[PDB]
RNA sequence: GCCUGGCGGCCGUAGCGCGGUGGUCCCACCUGACCCCAUGCCGAACUCAGAAGUGAAACGCCGUAGCGCCGAUGGUAGUGUGGGGUCUCCCCAUGCGAGAGUAGGGAACUGCCAGGCA
RNA sequence: ACUUACCAACCCGAUGCAAACUGCGAAUACCGGAGAAUGUUAUCACGGGAGACACACGGCGGGUGCUAACGUCCGUC
RNA sequence: UCCUCCUAAAGAGUAACGGAGGAGCACGAAGGUUGGCUAAUCCUGGUCGGACAUCAGGAGGUUAGUGCAAUGGCAUAAGCCAGCUUGACUGCGAGCGUGACGGCGCGAGCAGGUGCGAAAGCAGGUCAUAGUGAUCCGGUGGUUCUGAAUGGAAGGGCCAUC
RNA sequence: UGGGGUAUCGCCAAGCGGUAAGGCACCGGAUUCUGAUUCCGGCAUUCCGAGGUUCGAAUCCUCGUACCCCAGCCA
RNA sequence: UAGUCCGGAUUGGAGUCUGCAACUCGACUCCAUGAAGUCGGAAUCGCUAGUAAUCGUGGAUCAGAAUGCCACGGUGAAUAC
RNA sequence: GCGCGGAUAGCUCAGUCGGUAGAGCAGGGGAUUGAAAAUCCCCGUGUCCUUGGUUCGAUUCCGAGUCCGCGCA
């Protein structure tokens, strides 16, 4: 990478309802709350609902 | 492909030099060897050469391709060219950017007596 | 009536008809009707020849024009002098050497193909002769 | 660098498993990962295509590269060499922590979220998808939108086939519908 | 409509194959390199190729291309 | 046509000029050119786009 | 002697395609990148420091003529000179003599230097 | 979404044409070098004097014309 | 008037109120050099996005590009991108080409000073071929070269130039 | 046949290469017993057809079409 | 002082009642949605005092269905040279 | 003979990349009216001059004819 002309890349750590504390490198700058997650989200009971 | 585009801007400087007529010295630079030699303005005959795969260079180095090793063989080849008498060359850094080893291949030959 | 549908220059110089022809053997069909004479054809003749032909080995049968005009011939109008340019296109020709197969047939018996060659052969300008399909 | 370890034991080996492939290099490579954002509607304003650098700037750690027109056609109103696009070529570490963002946090905040198309390979192994909405990455600001600009992803593997990215994509669970 | 041409500008090969050539010398006054320059010739600005030093004049084909070069023989 | 002619002239001591064509329309800022003064025979800096 | 690398001669009988094989050395991919240097973004390229891993890709070598490529002999076309006719076109004597096609050849040959193995 | 005597791109196989098409390519001509015989230097340069610059037909290669003209315009004899 | 192709008969040249097209400029970068890069089009996948604007991959091979016609060239690129720049220098010029002449063109090298490059080297405009106008008369700047008794000056010359 | 001109809303007629302006008409409302007049609102031609130059064409170039004007002479 | 805690149209869902039966084609309710509309061009209408304006209530027809019709009261003007 | 403009419903005429035949008037039916005119609405069995050909399909495109009209050395 060149220097500063890119935004500051600082690592973080992000945290859903699932009880999921995962630190990720994103350039936020600043910590993070979420709701869905890859683990616990209705992906699957998603698709049985709409075949049902 | 690499070595081709490699081969294509090599060339210009190439046929520059085979259309003056100059003794050449020609570099080679691999990602664990360099290798260097003299070849007359017919082209065809090599006068001297040496390198990192010779175990007279390679023995008193610590890795062959790195700039140290690439000095070495410069070194080495301006001594054996100023032994067969031959004095003023010109550099066919052969595609490669005049920039790393082959500057201090380069800059090792100047020094140790070969004129270009 | 045949004609380039789009050319890339609109007057041709004469030049002349030299030599033998280059389409010798029936290739198409089996029957074939090849020049003898030199001369050249223009689109109307080429149209009355198989038009005899279509008529008369009836809507049965299958026939190939071989030639083909592609030669813009230019004529000066009436009372008008020499000079000031070059003509206009008029018709079209094609130009025939010795062994062209000008028509060919296949698909009816040898003596219809006899009968409409005869017929089509008496609207063209050349001498001209019956060819069938030769084995190499 | 947490999807590339776990490439780098659990993926490799499960595709070394699944195919019976002889080198251990022979094993399909993510090599890069390219964002475009094609704006488009930059032929009238300058900073309507600052503001999607800016987007692509936050959802990548990288500034793009502001991409010119390379024929001009009057279809779209455009011109030889007028600026259309922006793009940033993510690869090497931040190629994987894009690609854990993505497929983590990012794909899950889709509205509606069905599932990804299977049959989105170029047929050589090259997945290329679409989002809608640049809101759906949580760097994005909610309140400093102006206007809905999505983007398109296009993960570009060693893979020869299109099943082998199959494979090499769904074995980071990727979601797949 | 029509009625104008240019004057005829006298390219094509002064020296032929053989031919003693003094220093200077024009060999092939053409319009793009239809002949390329060989040894101890020069190509000028317009592409016209003169004897770059004295000797006589040798046309060759070279290269992976087919080229049609120009040397000049030292005579 | 519309290109216009101007006069460099040299920034040594000489009258010395060269001379050449601008277009003024597209490019109305000056035109400095270090070119040769064969009076002073020495490379000077030449002004004046008329 | 075999293999590999560099620089050439030669410029498709030398290139393509299909199939097989090679890594001790060499080569290539590779490993890492704060530094030398670099990206109109990105160590992808360029560059540097290396050597874990694989010959997958690449490259080399060995097969295979499906194609490209070379290519006779003979005849044909044309044509210089002299002559002739039924003369917008041809013929004769004579000198030169194709292009296309056919039989066939054909998956190169080679020089200098360097390294590895026997 | 279901049928269809119609046309047809590209690709492949086969067939022709081209002054302004060429992956081929003569004869001749031209340029250069060497050699013999022959030719009243036939060659070149410089100087004195010109005339001439309306050409015609005939063969060969062509443009134009209608492959018309004892037509017209070139090249060469 | 000038440029390109054909006519034009395989060196050059070659006519017609013969067949076809163009010029009367542009550019201080579109010139110099150094370093790098390689097109058109089609297929597939992909947010808005569409037959065709961006992205990625493949086929393909220069069918592309060349400031503007056509021809000949171009990959070592003459095409495309970036850094630094003014050689778009001044005096000459062996030798050639081309014209009846006026004239026009190509030019290695020599001297002075310069740019780029580490260097070999390359650069006296642009891929080339059009983009033009003799002489007289006169305008502007420089140079005591002249300067009708003499010292100046006027005018003239010479160099640049309109 | 040559030279020049025109083609733009249903009709007559403006348009400067980056937007289509006017009048009459037509449509809707109002006035009126009803119609005309009047008043208030609207709409409206992607510019004769094809190709090209341009980032961009009603605009510029070329060709074709349709209609006008001028000439088509001396013998 | 905002298209806003204005305005309620429209639409989705969930219901209650009447009636053999609410799809064409009821009325009402609850949750959600939340248009147009910011005082109306030419023109035009009603009203002279418990009037206009504004606010509710009742009834007839009727199983259920009024913003209409017919009645009833509350507040209550301006102006007429 | 050559160059042109014409033949489409009873009458007078529209009608171009070939797509189920168009308008006005006439004629017929209906609404309206005391009745009618008027006005409004609805309705075309047209070998698109003949004849071949092309096309899946022709008023339309090609080939050949018949009749009318305009012009010409
Ligand atoms: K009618
Ligand atoms: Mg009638
Ligand atoms: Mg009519």
């Amino acid at each position: 990478m060149k220097k500063d002309i890119h935004p500051k890349y600082e690592e973080i750590t992000a945290s859903c309802s699932c009880g999921n504390v995962m630190k990720i490198r994103s350039t936020v700058g600043h910590d993070l709350n979420l709701d869905v997650c890859s683990k616990c989200h209705p992906f699957f009971t998603g698709k049985q609902r709409d075949v049902a | 492909d690499k070595k081709s585009a490699r081969i294509r801007r090599a060339t210009r400087a190439r046929r520059k030099l085979q259309e003056l007529g100059a003794t050449r010295l020609v570099v080679h630079r691999t990602p664990r060897h360099i290798y260097a030699q003299v070849i007359a303005p017919n082209g065809s005959e090599v006068l001297v050469a040496a390198s990192t795969v010779e175990k007279a260079i390679a023995e008193q180095l610590k890795y062959t391709g790195n700039k140290d090793a690439a000095a070495a063989v410069g070194k080495a080849v301006a001594e054996r060219a100023l032994e067969k008498g031959i004095k003023d060359v010109s550099f066919d850094r052969s595609g490669f950017q005049y920039h790393g080893r082959v500057q201090a291949l380069a800059d090792a030959a100047r020094e140790a007596g070969l004129q270009f | 009536m045949l004609q380039p549908k789009r050319t890339k220059f609109r007057k041709m110089h004469k030049g002349r008809n030299r030599g033998l022809a280059q389409g010798t053997d029936v290739s198409f069909g089996s029957f074939g009707l090849k020049a003898v004479g030199r001369g050249r054809l223009t689109a109307r003749q080429i149209e009355a020849a198989r038009r005899a032909m279509t008529r008369a080995v009836k809507r049965q049968g299958k026939i190939w024009i071989r030639v083909f005009p592609d030669k813009p011939i230019t004529e000066k109008p009436l009372a008008v002098r020499m000079g000031k340019g070059k003509g206009n296109v008029e018709y079209w020709v094609a130009l025939i050497q010795p062994g062209k197969v000008l028509y060919e047939m296949d698909g009816v018996p040898e003596e219809l193909a006899r009968e409409a060659f005869k017929l089509a052969a008496a609207k063209l300008p050349i001498k001209t002769t019956f060819v069938t399909k030769t084995v190499m | 660098a947490k999807l590339h370890d776990y490439y780098k034991d659990e993926v490799v080996k499960k595709l070394m498993t699944e195919f019976n492939y002889n080198s251990v290099m022979q094993v399909p490579r993510v090599e890069k990962i390219t964002l475009n954002m094609g704006v488009g509607e930059a032929i009238a304003d300058k900073k309507l295509l600052d503001n999607a650098a800016a987007d692509l700037a936050a959802i990548s750690g990288q500034k793009p590269l502001i991409t010119k027109a390379r024929k001009s056609v009057a279809g779209f109103k455009i011109r030889q060499g007028y600026p259309i696009g922006c793009k940033v070529t993510l690869r090497g570490e931040r190629m994987w922590e894009f690609f854990e963002r993505l497929i983590t946090i990012a794909v899950p905040r889709i509205r509606d979220f069905r599932g990804l198309s299977a049959k989105s390979f170029d047929g050589r192994g090259n997945y290329s998808m679409g989002v809608r909405e640049q809101i759906i990455f949580p760097e994005i600001d909610y309140d400093k939108v102006d206007r809905v600009r999505g983007l398109d992803i296009t993960i570009t593997t060693t893979a020869k086939s299109d099943e082998e990215g199959r494979a090499l994509l769904a074995a980071f669970d990727f979601p797949f519908r | 409509r029509n009625g104008r041409d240019s004057e005829a500008k006298r390219l094509g090969v002064k020296r032929f194959g053989g031919e003693s050539v003094l220093a200077g010398s024009i060999i092939v006054r053409q319009r793009g390199t239809k002949f390329h320059a060989g040894a101890n010739v020069g190509c000028g600005r317009d592409h016209t190729l003169f004897a770059k030093a004295d000797g006589k004049v040798k046309f060759e084909v070279k290269g992976p291309k087919n080229r049609k070069f120009i040397s000049i023989e030292a005579e | 046509g519309i290109r216009e002619k101007i006069k460099l002239v040299s920034s040594a001591g000489t009258g010395h000029f060269y001379t050449t064509t601008k277009n003024k329309r597209t490019k109305p800022e000056k035109l400095e050119l270090k070119k040769f003064d064969p009076v002073v025979r020495q490379h000077v800096i030449y002004k004046e786009a008329k």
